[PDB]
């Protein structure tokens, strides 16, 4: 449980926080040493970049931000739509 | 009258070095003088022709750089514009706390959409196009392999 | 004559500040008030008048 | 003619560099090149970005011939899965 | 200001046409690969060539030699005074050939005709297209002075838009002739959907093809005339990018008012339906 909760945490500090000082990393994570945050971020987050000693989390391209989708998908979702109506008129 | 039929930018001082004196002959001909305001009425037209110009190639431009293009002050370079907007002669926006013209009409979403599909429609027209000209070629030189 | 000066004045400034912030959606107060070169205080009391109407 | 038509807006500084030449001298070459009508296009002060509407189409070899071959080939793929998504979607469909 | 011989802007083929050049190709072509050769009578006006009426003119080409080409004016002539005499209005156009592809022959077979016409229109019909689409192409001659010194000015055929359209007495007799088969209940949109998915059969093979000419061209087979490769530059250059983030959104607009219109419509719909089956309720309580 102890390390499901800390994947848990890890996943939602990467949805929040752009960047994470490697002390609040330490701290939201409970991790006893230093040694501890910077292997489990090698092992299990390889993505995390560890810059000037905060952990860049990198953000995805569209995600957070609404109406950031593809346009021909939800558009073509829009022919399938009419098309499969009205080839029944 | 190609510098100002052809969408040239004409910087004043090249145009009117020369033509002060060719202007300055004109006091001479049938007519009379074609007026002191008109040099600097002139002044104008080569602005409204630069101008048409500017919003046709220039979008979003800084006010600096107008002021700069127009070889004018900001506040005549802004003036020169507030008219125009004032005048229908462009639709332009300044942003004095920024000191930006954009002189694009804000386009609603149909009025982005309307040449979306119109540049498609030419699409769609322009591989129709490449479309026959294709197999023509095929029709022609499968011909010139027939012999 | 006199007796309608006051509201042709008054609609002449209306119509002239409609034509004034035509170029913005957003724009600062005393540019507005130095454009028409009458006080912050008096622009700014009138455009709430006209945003009340 | 180098970028594609994706990307038709360059920023001032690059045209630069590439002419060696001043902004205020690149923005004069660039509306005189849009003015002779080798050009369409746009030019955006703020950042400094030219949005060309300006494409030619001519001169070229084998190796773009076969930069089409990839692009097409990448479109017929294209092409094909939105014919079989059709497919797939009408036998439920059509059948009513 | 030398070109002073109105441009042909399009052609109308009709019916009646088409029919007799069909009957002409399996009277003298039937179970050989000859062509079947014609000419074309009828009215040109504003750059439209209204190709009214046709009639057999018997053709043979070696099938060796294929320079040759057995066509002859007597009968030719003979039928531009007894049609005429039929009908005034009516006069030569062009001629008319039936097969799938052009042969260089065409080039003096048109020569020899624009005596006739100063400017001849050749239309090729295929008498048994494979192909979705109008079967019938136009053409006429253009003297073309190639930028290239070596070469005398070549006269080279150019693609004119081709159109199908009947009058209505030929629309009343093809209608007439297609009950047994053709569909006018189909909803617009059936027709709609069915002619873009055709199309997009179209441009994609069109584009495969153009890569395998592509391929053709790395291999060092086939060269290609600069003009129709600067035109498939041109259709590669005026691209747009789907991927416009600005232009996303507008799709996202129109796509969500357009749809909300379908919404009330099907809303609509809803309630006349149902009042319709209440009302069917009490017909049948009745």
């Amino acid at each position: 449980l102890a390390k499901t909760v800390r994947d848990e945490i890890a996943g939602c500090s990467e949805k929040a926080y752009d960047t994470l000082s490697v002390n609040d990393a330490r701290q939201l994570l409970l991790f006893s040493s230093d040694k501890d945050l910077l292997e489990y971020i090698k092992e299990e987050h390889p993505e995390w970049e560890i810059k000037d000693g905060c952990v860049v989390f990198q953000k995805s391209k569209d995600s957070a931000t609404c109406k950031e989708i593809p346009s021909l998908l939800l558009i073509n979702q829009t022919l399938s739509y009419a098309r499969e109506l009205e080839r029944i008129v | 009258l190609k510098q100002l039929v052809t969408m040239e930018v004409i910087l004043w001082t090249v145009l009117w070095n020369e033509f002060e004196s060719e202007f300055d002959n004109e006091k001479n001909l049938l007519g009379g003088p074609l007026g002191e305001k008109a040099g600097e009425d002139l002044k104008q037209r080569v602005i409204e022709h630069n101008i048409l110009v500017i919003s046709k190639y220039y979008s979003r431009i800084t006010l600096k750089r107008l002021s700069d293009l127009l070889c004018l002050s900001l506040q005549e370079a802004e003036k020169h514009l507030s008219d125009m907007v004032v005048s229908k002669a462009l639709i332009a926006k300044i942003d004095r706390p920024m000191g930006i013209v954009c002189f694009q009409v804000v386009k609603d979403s149909n009025d982005i959409l309307n040449s979306w599909s119109m540049n498609l429609e030419k699409l769609l027209d322009l591989v129709e196009k490449s479309c026959h000209q294709i197999h023509k070629e095929t029709m022609v030189h499968k011909a010139s392999l027939e012999v | 004559i006199h007796r309608h000066l006051s509201s042709l004045y008054d609609t002449l400034l209306e119509q002239n500040l409609c034509r004034l912030i035509e170029p913005f959606s957003k724009v600062e107060i005393s540019h507005i008030a130095e454009l028409i070169e009458l006080p912050v205080d008096h622009v700014e009391r009138k455009l709430s008048q006209m945003i009340l109407d | 003619f180098n970028r594609p038509a994706e990307d038709r807006t360059i920023p001032l500084k690059v045209i630069a560099e590439r002419t060696r030449l001043s902004i205020e001298d690149v923005e004069y070459l660039l509306m005189k090149s849009l003015s002779v009508h080798l050009i369409e296009g746009i030019i955006d002060q703020m950042e400094g970005t030219v949005h060309v509407s300006w494409v030619q189409p001519r001169v070229l070899g084998i190796p773009q011939i076969t930069s089409l071959r990839d692009r097409l080939d990448s479109w017929l793929g294209k092409v094909n899965t939105a014919l079989l998504s059709v497919e797939a979607e009408t036998p439920d469909l059509v059948a009513s | 200001q030398i070109f002073s011989s109105k441009s042909i802007e399009k052609v109308v083929v009709h019916p009646l046409v088409l029919l007799s050049i069909v009957d002409h190709y399996n009277r003298v072509a039937r179970d050989t690969k000859k062509r079947v050769i014609g000419v074309l009578l009828g009215s040109t006006f504003k750059g439209t060539v209204d190709v009214t009426n046709s009639y057999a003119v018997p053709f043979e080409e070696d099938d060796k030699d294929s320079s040759i080409w057995f066509l002859d004016h007597n009968y030719h002539e003979s039928m531009f005074s007894m049609f005429r005499r039929i009908n005034a209005k009516e006069h030569v156009v062009g001629w008319y050939s039936t097969g799938p592809k052009l042969r260089e022959n065409d080039l003096d077979v048109h020569r020899l005709f624009s005596d006739y016409v100063p400017n001849p229109v050749l239309v090729i019909i295929d008498v048994q297209p494979e192909e979705l689409g109008i079967p019938t192409k136009a053409y006429y001659a253009v003297e073309e002075v190639k930028e290239n010194a070596t070469q005398k000015s070549q006269k080279v055929f150019v693609h004119v838009p081709s159109e199908i359209a009947a009058h209505e007495v030929e629309e009343i007799g093809v209608e007439h002739l297609l009950r047994d088969v053709k569909d006018t209940t189909i909803s617009t949109l059936a027709t709609e959907v069915t002619g873009k998915l055709g199309a997009l059969k179209g441009l994609d093979a069109r584009l495969r093809e153009i890569r395998s000419y592509l391929e053709l061209v790395i291999q060092e087979k086939l060269p290609l005339n600069h003009e129709i490769l600067y035109h498939l530059q041109d259709v590669f250059n005026l691209l747009p990018n789907l991927s416009v983030l600005e232009l996303v959104k507008a799709f996202a607009v129109k796509t969500n008012d357009m749809m909300l219109v379908i919404y009330l419509s099907s809303l609509i719909r809803s309630v006349i339906a149902l009042h319709n089956l209440i009302n069917n309720k009490m017909l049948n309580k009745e």
